[PDB]
């Protein structure tokens, strides 16, 4: 059995250096050549480089030739990918994958690491209500938070039917915001209570918002 | 470098019908000696690392069902699915492990075709707790519609607004195979109380005339 685990997600400012650890375990990791691949938030996949512990890290992409340095430490079987200096475009998810030889497909993958570069500070969100043919819409607007992500559930999780939580959108100020919505029959609009439980772990904030029309 | 282009940017097919994806190469990925091509296919679903689905253009992996069959050789390759099921909605890539550096494909999202559905449009005025903060944000919501391609336009006193609203769409709903859209118009308090009426205008192929739903301030 072959596995690959990556380090925790990272938040930084443009300028510093950082590194991702990709550790391998299982029967016969020795033969596996590890490649790195980036997935920018909106776009798709793109191959950065490949390296074999034991150092034949010869292969890079021309697009990523001058940007980053990769490496490996055979002793602990991990493998790293390095950055001299970050920019705002470096915010992406990064995976390490394994193939058994030079010209082989990447059969086994890692969990992936999210990196965020912003020059912005961590701040707790602000929640606001979204109150109104028997299809009354409700919602919560979670505004101006950083960094990602937040977890929003409804009514303590009891209610699930018709709930939509949109992906975050990075705004002008460099902070995120998203909205959750649920449609309910008009007949329940005073009788039943609606509370959205947003959770933002980086700011350690837990907010419950009761939405009501008037 | 060898560049690969997948044929359909967006591809929508009904349930149980076959789908077709193709890849093309400026060079050849076939080593004549062993007659084996060096092209793989991966699948990835939203919020999860990509999983390999085919190696050498025809060989599957341990978890890959017999419904997925690779094909082609040389410079045209085809990923064919015999019967599209609900769990197979994902984005597929094709890469080459022939000559380094290695390259991935553009991407091919697979929707589930369904009878065209009209959005349930709702309009939300900004909260009073947000006005005390200093900025107002009007929200326009589109609920349960197909296809995904729809567009909304903001009007303040029927003055066209642009570049001030940011959009956000959901993934294809697994149960009813539909989407939802939220457009957030962020504005300042002083400018919000300078005008009277606020309107969001929706256009979609599922509606004969553009639907506009709007609120008057107060």
């Amino acid at each position: 059995e072959v596995q690959l685990v990556q380090s925790g997600t990272e938040v930084k400012k443009p300028g510093e250096s950082l590194k991702i650890s990709c550790k391998g375990s299982g029967y016969g990791f020795i033969t596996y050549w590890i490649g790195w691949v980036r997935q920018m938030p909106g776009k798709g996949l793109e191959w950065m480089g490949i390296i074999y512990p034991g150092d034949s890290e010869t292969r890079y992409s021309p697009s990523f030739q001058g940007q980053v340095t990769i490496s490996a430490d055979k002793s602990i079987n991990t493998a790293y990918l390095q950055w001299s200096s970050l920019k705002a475009s470096d915010t992406a998810i990064y995976y390490c994958a394994g193939g058994s030889g030079i010209s082989t497909p990447m059969d086994v993958w890692g969990q992936g690491t999210t990196v965020t570069v912003s020059s912005a500070s961590t701040k707790g969100p602000s929640v606001f209500p979204l109150a109104p043919g028997g299809t009354a819409a409700l919602g919560c607007l979670v505004k101006d938070y950083f960094p990602e992500p937040v977890t929003v559930s409804w009514n303590s999780g009891a209610l699930t039917s018709g709930v939509h939580t949109f992906p975050a959108v990075l705004q002008s100020s460099g902070l995120y915001s998203l909205s959750s919505v649920v449609t309910v029959p008009s007949s329940s609009l005073g009788t039943q209570t609606y509370i959205c439980n947003v959770n933002h772990k980086p700011s350690n904030t837990k907010v419950d918002k009761k939405v009501e029309p008037k | 470098d060898i560049v690969m282009t997948q044929s359909p940017d967006s591809l929508a097919v009904s349930l149980g019908e076959r789908a077709t994806i193709n890849c093309k190469s400026s060079q050849s990925v076939l080593y004549s000696s062993i007659n084996k091509n060096y092209l793989a296919w991966y699948q990835q679903k939203p919020g999860q690392p990509p999983k390999l689905l085919i190696y050498w253009a025809s060989t599957r992996e341990s978890g890959v069902p017999d419904r997925f069959s690779g094909s082609g050789s040389g410079t045209d390759f085809t990923l064919t699915i015999s019967s599209l099921q609900a769990e197979d909605v994902a984005v597929y890539y094709c890469q080459q492990y022939y000559s380094t550096p290695y390259t991935f494909g553009q991407g091919t999202k697979v929707e589930i075709k369904r009878t065209v559905a009209a959005p349930s449009v709702f309009i939300f005025p900004p909260s009073d707790e947000q006005l005390k903060s200093g900025t107002a944000s009007v929200v326009c919501l589109l609920n349960n519609f197909y296809p995904r391609e729809a567009k909304v336009q903001w009007k303040v006193d029927n003055a066209l607004q642009s570049g001030n609203s940011q959009e956000s769409v959901t993934e294809q709903d697994s149960k009813d195979s539909t989407y939802s859209l939220s457009s957030t118009l962020t504005l300042s308090k002083a400018d919000y109380e300078k005008h009277k009426v606020y309107a969001c205008e929706v256009t979609h192929q599922g509606l004969s005339s553009p639907v506009t739903k709007s609120f008057n301030r107060g």
